[PDB]
């Protein structure tokens, strides 16, 4: 066998690496974490520091929170007996109010109180989090393009969830809580909607997602395959162009006739990806607030 | 034509097949003796399908479409316009295909670079013979396999998934289903991450490997690193074709029912099944 | 309707978009040049973009793209056809004259330096609290090429200081000095390294480097460049 840098032949080690000091309160670093030899023959073995500010904590808390509420409605559905839990574990769901509550808060607590309180602690988590995405940046100087497309994440996040079930006037809209619950909302959706390959948003979300994974399989394969000239460092290959830069562009333009630069193709990069959920959440905000059947529009676009 | 620094790449060599003998470029592209292999396979199965298009007649691309056999064919050949167009148009597809990979390493060849690119790709010409060849033959006939048209082809996706119910439960698919994405995932970080370093805040001078480490660590207690992210890149979408080939190539050969029942498995195991409360009981 | 101004407006966001990416990618390698290396006539559909300016951090200066583009070295190739579009022979020896799979950029002569200012890559000695921490070590195995004979032993491994990983093994000759062999382009098994892109003669020829404890991107360059060269052009002398 020739080589071919998937994983390492030897892992080196040195002094726990603390990281760049720069506008960052390192009050709030933990201090190293332990370090995998089993990650390390793949990436990096050492695990943390991990950086929690207040906003850090808040994020977390209610991370568990929501976590915590979903789990025990379904020792509740399991009527608190540890076998039926595991044997049931994907069929618990957790649903939101029926559709006569409307957008209200009254609903039971045991039929869609619980969820809206689960959907409380998911809001403040996921939003403090990106806030933390933001500000991690800001502490290093480093550029907003993380928190630009974590944005695009929760934007489909945000429709599915929250934005879509208000323009529709009710809770029931939105999706519950549970391995194949979701699973059937999703399919269901669908059917109710027209089927979805006639949205022609979905259908550009599916090029994308498809997309992603041919420029990601490209990208990485052309990284490797020049890592024998230290590709891999691409921000001084940014900065100097190296025959590593040089000889994966032009494997591209041999191949398909043009190429991208070395920082190029990081921006079809998060391009490719952002584009997956940004388009994705477009279709599914017009699902039903503007169009009732996707069949039926397309039968005659507008 | 050229890139400015291209010259000095373009040396005799590296080619599979041919010695000199198609070893040249036409604009910028590469021409193996597999670039006149592609240009033939794919330049032949253009030609039937423009053919095809008429005997059936359209010039409409979002109507012309080319089905395989029917069921009653099995096996066989089957004429021209009753699905062996769409046989003939098959093997002009992987021959365009495994000529484009092999096109691929002779590029890689001259360039000194490693296979990395047509290992990966072949990944993508597996899961295409798996819906065209390896399944249909598996099943007994071509005609299980998808036609060639923009929109009859989603015709065929609805019609085989919803032959096991609802295709979510079918377990491979779910996996191939996460490592998609999380490949979406990692690409977004991927790329948002290297720019955010050689984009810095303005002004300010460019990061380092040192800060998209930092920042990782930072944010979620870890990084993978620079060399990390591209092995994980190419394992996350490798990882999801292949998933994607398994849950097809087990659907309707070792497992031929409604995918939701599968899962009964699980539900109904001695310890277990037959306590009470619950979804199950 | 809304959802048919929004797919339309998106079609049009999309082209903008794809033309945004496709002149963002044109900041280096253009204008496009005749083998000749004057400006093609032709560069497609695409203008420049309007420069911009990396500033680097150790003072190290600017990056301004697109800029003026040159070599800054010696093609040691000559034309072998009477048009545009075929291969151009090595005139000398391909390898020694860094061209085809052995080429190298003039990428800066100094050394790439951590975010802290100090040389990235150092030789595992000088290098405190860095030791190899799991699989086999290669330090002290013998060096064997293509054609199976040995070339040398590995003494030290250089290291890159902020991501800890391997990244050349430095090996030594029957002459005493050294050479750096990239750490992907070499197998380490049981009893010793094998080295499949070069020859044992080859090794004298691998480029070296000015301090014992440095390398710098253009010698890191000549070096990678060399060895890559090698698996097409050490092809007489690989064996089975
Ligand atoms: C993969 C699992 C299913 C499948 C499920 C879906 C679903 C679901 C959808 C598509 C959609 C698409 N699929 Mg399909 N599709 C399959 C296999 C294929 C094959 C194949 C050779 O096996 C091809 C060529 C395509 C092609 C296509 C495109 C028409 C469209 C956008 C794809 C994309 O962006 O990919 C990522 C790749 C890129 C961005 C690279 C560019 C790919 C270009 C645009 C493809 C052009 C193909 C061309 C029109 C065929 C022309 C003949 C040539 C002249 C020879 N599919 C199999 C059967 N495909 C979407 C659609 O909108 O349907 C109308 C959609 O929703
Ligand atoms: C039978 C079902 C229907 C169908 C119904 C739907 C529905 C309904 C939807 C999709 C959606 C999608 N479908 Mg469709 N789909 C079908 C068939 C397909 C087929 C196919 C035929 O092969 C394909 C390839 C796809 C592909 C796709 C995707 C392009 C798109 C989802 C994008 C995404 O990244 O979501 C994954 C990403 C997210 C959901 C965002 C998550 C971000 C949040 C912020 C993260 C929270 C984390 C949380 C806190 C947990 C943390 C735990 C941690 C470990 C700490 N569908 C059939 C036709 N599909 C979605 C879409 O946009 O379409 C318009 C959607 O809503
Ligand atoms: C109602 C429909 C069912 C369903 C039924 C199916 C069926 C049926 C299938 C899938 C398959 C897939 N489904 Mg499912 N799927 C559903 C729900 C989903 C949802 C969702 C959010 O609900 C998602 C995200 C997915 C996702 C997926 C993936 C796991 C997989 C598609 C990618 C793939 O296989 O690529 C592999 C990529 C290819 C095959 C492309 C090959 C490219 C070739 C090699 C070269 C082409 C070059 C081109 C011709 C060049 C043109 C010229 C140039 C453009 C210049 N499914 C619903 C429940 N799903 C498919 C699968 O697993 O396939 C193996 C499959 O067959
Ligand atoms: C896009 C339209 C549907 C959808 C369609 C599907 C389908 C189809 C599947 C999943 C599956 C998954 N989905 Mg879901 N899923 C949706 C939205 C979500 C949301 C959310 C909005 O918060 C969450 C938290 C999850 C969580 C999950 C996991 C159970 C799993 C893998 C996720 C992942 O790869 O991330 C990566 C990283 C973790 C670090 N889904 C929307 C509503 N999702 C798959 C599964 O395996 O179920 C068991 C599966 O097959
Ligand atoms: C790891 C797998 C992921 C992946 C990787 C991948 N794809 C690749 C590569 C790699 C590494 C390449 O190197 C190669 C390339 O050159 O990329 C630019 C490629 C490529 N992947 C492509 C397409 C493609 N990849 C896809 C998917 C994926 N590729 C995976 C998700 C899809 C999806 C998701 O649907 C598509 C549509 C091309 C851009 C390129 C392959 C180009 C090629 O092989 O060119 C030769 C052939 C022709 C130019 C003409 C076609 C020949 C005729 C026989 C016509 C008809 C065939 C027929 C089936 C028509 C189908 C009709 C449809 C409407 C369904
Ligand atoms: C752009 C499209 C892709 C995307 C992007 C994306 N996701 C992101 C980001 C980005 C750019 C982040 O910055 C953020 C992150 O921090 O990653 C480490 C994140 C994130 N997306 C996550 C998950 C997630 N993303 C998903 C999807 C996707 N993410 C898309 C495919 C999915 C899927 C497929 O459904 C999941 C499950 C988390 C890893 C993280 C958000 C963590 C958070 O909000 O924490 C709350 C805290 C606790 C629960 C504790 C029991
Ligand atoms: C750091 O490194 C890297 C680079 O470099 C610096 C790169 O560029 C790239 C490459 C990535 C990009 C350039 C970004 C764009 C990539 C995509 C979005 C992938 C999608 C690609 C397409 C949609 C276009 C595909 C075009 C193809 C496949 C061929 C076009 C074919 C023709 C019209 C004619 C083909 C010629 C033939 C038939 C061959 C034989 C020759 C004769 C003419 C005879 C990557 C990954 C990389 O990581
Ligand atoms: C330079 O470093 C860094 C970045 O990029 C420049 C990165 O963005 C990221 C990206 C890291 C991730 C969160 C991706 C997560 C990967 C996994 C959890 C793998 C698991 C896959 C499944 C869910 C499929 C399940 C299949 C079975 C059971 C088989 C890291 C960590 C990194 O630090
Ligand atoms: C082992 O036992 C213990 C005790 C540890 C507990 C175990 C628990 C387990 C294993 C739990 C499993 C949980 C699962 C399976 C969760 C799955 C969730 C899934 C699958 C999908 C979720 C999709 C969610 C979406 C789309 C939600 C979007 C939410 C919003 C936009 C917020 C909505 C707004 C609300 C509720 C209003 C409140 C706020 C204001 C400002 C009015
Ligand atoms: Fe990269």
């Amino acid at each position: 066998a020739e080589y071919q840098n998937i994983f390492s032949q030897v892992q080196v080690r040195g002094p726990a690496d603390l990281g760049m000091t720069e506008d960052v309160n390192l009050a709030n670093r933990s201090g190293v974490g332990p370090f995998s030899t089993l990650l390390g023959w793949f990436g990096n073995a050492q695990l943390g520091p991990i950086y929690l500010g207040s906003l850090g904590v808040l994020s977390l808390f209610s991370g568990l929170m929501w976590f915590f509420t979903i789990g025990i409605w379904f020792w509740y559905q399991a009527g608190w007996n540890p076998a039926v839990f595991l044997r049931d574990l994907f069929f618990f769901s957790l649903e939101p109010p029926a559709p006569e509550y409307g957008l209200s808060f009254a609903a039971p607590l045991k039929e869609g109180g619980l969820w809206l309180i689960a959907s409380f602690f998911m809001f403040v988590a996921v939003w403090s989090w990106w806030g933390r995405t933001y500000l991690r940046a800001q502490a290093l100087g480093m550029g907003k393009h993380t928190a630009w497309a974590f944005l695009s994440a929760i934007w489909l996040w945000m429709v599915l969830g929250f934005i879509r079930p208000i323009l529709m006037g009710s809770w029931s809209e939105a999706v519950p809580y549970g391995i194949f619950s979701h699973l059937d909302w999703t399919n269901n959706f669908s059917l109710v909607h027209g089927n979805l390959f006639y949205n022609p948003f979905h259908g550009l979300s599916i090029a994308f997602l498809y997309g992603s994974a041919l420029l990601f399989a490209m990208h990485g394969a052309t990284i490797l395959a020049v890592s024998r000239f230290g590709g891999e460092r691409e921000l001084e290959q940014i900065a100097d162009r190296g025959t590593a830069a040089e000889r994966a562009a032009l494997f591209w333009r041999w191949t398909m006739g043009f190429n991208a630069t070395m920082e190029g193709t990081h921006r079809w990069a998060i391009w490719m990806a952002v584009l997956v959920t940004l388009t994705g959440g477009i279709g599914i905000l017009l699902s039903g607030t503007v169009v009732d059947n996707w069949y039926v529009w397309g039968q005659n676009h507008g | 034509a050229l890139l400015s620094f291209e010259r000095k790449y373009r040396v005799p060599g590296g080619t599979l097949v041919g010695g000199n003998l198609f070893d040249f470029w036409v604009g910028p592209f590469y021409v193996g003796f597999f670039g006149v292999a592609t240009f033939f396979f794919a330049a032949l199965g253009i030609i039937l399908i423009a053919w095809s298009a008429v005997l059936q007649g359209t010039w409409n691309p979002q109507l012309i479409s080319v089905y395989p056999p029917a069921l009653e064919y099995g096996l066989g050949g089957a004429p021209l316009a009753k699905g062996g167009l769409w046989q003939i148009i098959t093997i002009c597809a992987t021959g365009a295909f495994v000529s484009w990979a092999l096109r691929e390493v002779e590029i890689c060849r001259k360039l000194g670079i490693g296979y990395h690119i047509p290992f990966a790709f072949a990944f993508a010409i597996l899961a295409y013979l798996t819906l065209v060849l390896f399944r249909p033959v598996m099943m007994g006939a071509w005609g299980y396999a998808f036609p060639y048209g923009i929109w009859t082809h989603l015709d065929w996706v609805s019609n085989t998934g919803y032959t096991y119910g609802n295709f979510h439960y079918n377990p491979a698919h779910m996996i191939a289903i996460s490592f998609f994405f999380t490949n979406a995932l990692a690409l977004a970080l991927h790329g948002a991450l290297v720019l955010s370093a050689a984009n810095p805040e303005k002004g300010k001078e460019m990061r380092t490997p040192d800060h998209e480490d930092t920042f990782f660590r930072d944010l979620v207690g870890y990084s993978i690193g620079t060399l990390g992210i591209h092995r994980l890149g190419l394992l996350l979408s490798l990882s999801a074709v292949f998933f994607s080939a398994l849950c097809m190539i087990i659907t309707g050969t070792i497992w031929f029912d409604q995918w939701v029942d599968w899962w009964q498995w699980w539900v109904k195991l001695p310890w277990w099944a037959n306590i009470p409360g619950g979804i199950n009981g | 309707d809304l959802a048919s101004l929004a797919i339309y407006s998106f079609w049009i966001f999309l082209a903008g978009l794809i033309y945004y990416l496709q002149t963002e990618n044109m900041r280096e390698g253009y204008p496009l040049e005749n083998e000749d290396g004057t400006p093609a006539a032709n560069q497609g559909p695409f203008p420049l973009p309007k420069p911009k300016t990396f500033i680097l951090p150790h003072g190290r200066g600017t990056l301004t793209v697109p800029g003026p583009e040159s070599e800054d070295r010696p093609i040691a190739l000559a034309r072998t056809a009477v048009s545009e579009g075929f291969p151009h022979a090595p005139t000398g020896d391909p390898m020694k004259d860094g061209v085809g799979p052995a080429s190298w950029v003039a990428r800066r002569d100094l050394p790439e330096l951590d975010g802290h200012g100090h040389n990235k890559i150092k030789p595992m000695k000088a290098a405190a609290g860095f030791h190899v921490s799991a699989g086999k070590n290669p330090i002290g195995l013998p060096v064997r090429g293509c054609d199976l004979e040995i070339a040398g032993k590995v003494v030290d491994i250089w290291v890159d200081i902020p991501e800890q990983m391997a990244r050349f093994l430095e090996v030594e000759l029957k002459d005493g000095s050294t050479r750096l062999l990239p750490m992907q382009m070499v197998k380490v098994q049981s009893n010793r390294v094998h080295v499949n892109a070069l020859s044992s003669d080859l090794f004298a020829g691998i480029p070296t480097i000015k301090s014992p404890t440095e390398v710098t991107l253009l010698e890191e360059d000549k070096i990678c460049g060399y060895v890559a060269g090698g698996l097409m052009y050490a092809a007489p002398k690989r064996k089975s």
